[PDB]
């Protein structure tokens, strides 16, 4: 059934986890600040479209792999960002994004020519790997595993997703493993939303995580958020 | 990148191509298909190939050892409007015909026999764990390794190939396809499961099962064994009425297929079901006294 | 520019507000605990179909003014609910909902002949007037006349949007008025993402002309609503 | 609901009953249309519909003194197929037409006129702010109260009316037509504003300033006034070209319509203007020194 289901997903998370930090390596020109800079722009882009929940955290996965192997330059990096924003989309979505709606949100900047080159050199280097195993990922069954009905988890699951969102966002989430980020953020929701002993050590029995790591990452989410 | 050294036969997917990793020192099964590059809509790849291949990226991680690898994959953009994408998958030259053609006399001992089932249905049921259906099995792309290892190949690879036209089609073997393919009814996952069967006896056999010319000789062939289906067995809304063939009835399992033991003819008789519905999954049949 | 727009909207709420608290008309066998246990399914739909956000809440406005002066019964709520979100999705959706998608959702115990049917029941209860402004027609305004620059504002955004849902599932809010649940939870987002309490809430209700202590009791209704959900 | 007692004439919306509000004891205007009730992809409402219908109620909110109000709003499946919608509206017996008719010999008064134009302009631009485009201005739908306030009618009703034009092929007046509507251009809001200058020197005339035949009759007699439009101020990708007509020259305005002031010529100028960009909106033409 389900237990089944969190095994493997469990098993995934490790090949889908940026290999290293990368502001080494990008050292030239890219900085901690343009990736979440463009981390918002994501956001926007995605929060206007209506995307998939899914879809931004997925595109940032993108990104940071990519960034792991290749050196990319400073004007390339709004390119970069649409096409990790539509592959993203084309793997999770029932209508993904468009390469145009993506051209104009770049203010077109960012030719359609380029988009589609650009599409064929991310898949390489990440070598078509995209179907990765993200945070949200956890959620359905983190929340079926709780003691809540599901006549209230409407206002739960997404205040969840602002948790997500805001991890996505802050690089010193981005070596996460995405079953921490979800149990935690999940956890700072719930708390939120009506102890927390008991409660960490019900999110740390499913995800297999120790309660002690959950506490200090679910306190660093809601100290993100407050800093954000 | 890498180096081609020799080339591995046609069937319905094109020229694959044997080559070397400078790297690893392990062969290669290099499988090229041309894409699209660009749209009406701007510059797209189709979602369900980009889909689909990484549907296939993914089971690589689980390591299954009863599954063909893909380890890299490879784009160029040869042409202005397409581009050509080269799947590198995991190369194993033997495969089992090429197993059951260097074969003693006695075949495969009752044992031997009985481990390359397992490890096929382990990895079947595994492809179907994961949403995958391997629309086409025959012992062209069942490879076995040096070690004995079974490893499916080939599998998913439904909307990468739709893309294209060579002729594989005219020379298509129908011969371990199911009765609703064979009469378009549904497409299933127990589609899988009677194919498992025609090679499951072609094991006992060193010959084919049921040799079809066109798609309604395969269907004569399979009626007269397993014989023709009941009213309520016979799907609605397809091509091939039922009273287009004689009325045949259920023929000894052990009969057509000598060497056969008790276990042995019990689970063939479920394995070649008409019906999909009754037809029993691979998960059923690997828990079986048989295995 | 965009105070003229503000001045209109902020007159309008008025009119789009529930005239009054129904559960003394729907006595027979409505229940607060009943509305909200249908608030909540809305909500997962909506966030199922991806709505835009202003949908959910304004399905809800729809609902209450529906059941201020019609008597319905306790069978026909599921229904009812499914045809404010129709119409909702209709009025604010480039793709609204389609009535065999709601159909699926009803577990098909609400069969597509009752909702065209119903459509056209609730639309004339609510004289046609669906144009209805609400908490979340605030956001952008009062975003804009902030001390934050769009460059983080996608965040803020979508956390005062929780709590903007939040309210349209919580009965206590019903009767509030647009802006102030509007100039209320984005305080709510703002202060949870970090400038004081009492500037911040001065300049909230200087620009939707509320006042201070009511900014506050409300701001402060809303966070305590959240934790005790 | 609603007692229907006399009836209005028919325009381009169809029959138009005079009721009686059993509660108010005002006269209501009942306006029926018939809707799409049942589609192909399972019962659905005409979003358009829904939203149209739904923006008009929203005005009544605003309660501005010089556009009629959508008082309330019915709704009945009488045919399977579909289903009727009436629209109740504040009713006003008098028309501009009638308002005109019963004018003595030396018109309306400067003053009078003025303040009818100020009111005119006023409700208007109201319409303009919220996004509203009369798209047929006429002293039929200019209705005017017996305590002298007028009052718009007939306008935001463009959707609602396709589905019914479309099944009833319709004839209607063309003498107040925008010129850009007339040769299919690009509509625009300016396109109200031309309407309003046909009739305002109806105010003065107490007859029709143009009176066309046909569409290409409609511009024959505008070009002759006001004269041909420059190569830049013409329009591109259009029916009509302006080849099609001879070369005219811009004529005395109060000489066409006698009794107008000096403020009076030079704002019918501007209203009058063929390009819609030059053409002043109704925001400006109210606050001009004639007003």
């Amino acid at each position: 059934g389900d237990q089944r289901v969190l095994q493997s997903l469990l098993r995934l998370e490790e090949r889908y986890v940026p290999r290293a930090s990368y502001f080494q390596c990008v050292q030239r020109e890219i900085k901690p600040h343009m990736r979440k800079m463009l981390a918002y722009w994501m956001l926007e882009v995605c929060e206007e479209q209506r995307c998939e929940e899914e879809v931004f955290p997925l595109a940032m996965n993108y990104l940071d792999r990519y960034l792991s192997c290749v050196p990319t330059r400073k004007a390339q990096l709004q390119l970069l960002g649409a096409v990790c924003m539509l592959l993203a989309s084309k793997l999770r979505e029932t209508t993904p994004l468009t390469i145009e709606k993506l051209c104009i949100y770049t203010d077109h900047a960012v030719s359609p020519r380029q988009l589609r080159d650009w599409e064929v050199l991310v898949l390489g280097k990440l070598k078509w790997d995209l179907a990765a195993v993200i945070a949200h990922d956890f959620l359905a069954f983190i929340l079926h595993r709780l003691s809540l009905p599901r006549d209230r988890q409407a206002l739960v699951k997404k205040h969840a997703q602002t948790f997500l969102a805001l991890c996505a966002t802050d690089y010193t989430f981005a070596m996460y493993p995405p079953s921490m980020i979800a149990t935690g953020s999940i956890g700072a929701a719930v708390q939120g939303l009506g102890s927390g002993d008991e409660l960490t050590e019900l999110l740390a029995g499913i995800t297999g995580t120790e309660v002690d790591c959950l506490r200090a990452c679910q306190e660093q989410i809601e100290a993100a958020l407050r800093e954000s | 990148r890498y180096e081609p050294v020799a080339e591995i036969g046609v069937g319905a997917y094109g020229t694959v191509y044997k080559a070397r990793d400078p790297h690893s020192g392990h062969f290669v099964a290099l499988k090229s298909v041309r894409v699209p590059n660009g749209g009406g809509g701007g510059g797209g790849l189709p979602i369900s190939t980009v889909r689909e291949v990484a549907l296939l990226r993914r089971l690589e991680a689980f390591e299954h050892p009863n599954v063909v690898r893909l380890m890299d994959v490879c784009a160029t953009s040869r042409t202005d409007r397409e581009i050509k994408v080269t799947l590198v998958f995991e190369h194993v030259d033997q495969d089992l015909r090429t197993y059951l053609d260097k074969a003693p006399p006695p075949g495969l001992p009752a044992e031997t026999i009985k481990d390359l089932m397992r490890q096929f249905l382990r990895g079947l049921d595994f492809l179907h764990a994961n949403c995958i259906v391997h629309r086409d099995l025959k012992p062209e792309n069942i490879l076995v390794t040096s070690g004995g290892t079974v490893k499916l190949a080939d599998f998913g690879l439904a909307r990468i190939y739709s893309y294209q036209m060579a002729l594989t089609p005219v020379v298509v073997t129908l011969w371990y396809r199911a009765p609703e393919v064979l009469l378009q009814s549904t497409y299933a996952t127990p589609v899988d499961m009677w194919s498992v069967g025609c090679i499951f006896a072609e094991m006992f056999r060193r010959k084919p099962l049921f040799c079809g010319n066109s798609e309604a000789d395969q269907l004569g062939k399979i009626f007269d064994l397993i014989g023709l289906p009941p009213e309520d067995d016979w799907p609605r809304d397809v091509s091939l009425p039922r009273g287009a063939f004689p009325p045949r009835g259920p023929r000894p399992v052990q009969s057509v297929v000598p060497e056969m033991e008790e276990s042995g003819a019990q689970l063939l008789l479920e394995m070649l079901t008409f019906n999909p519905h009754k037809r029993i999954s691979a998960f059923r049949a690997l828990q079986h006294s048989y295995l």
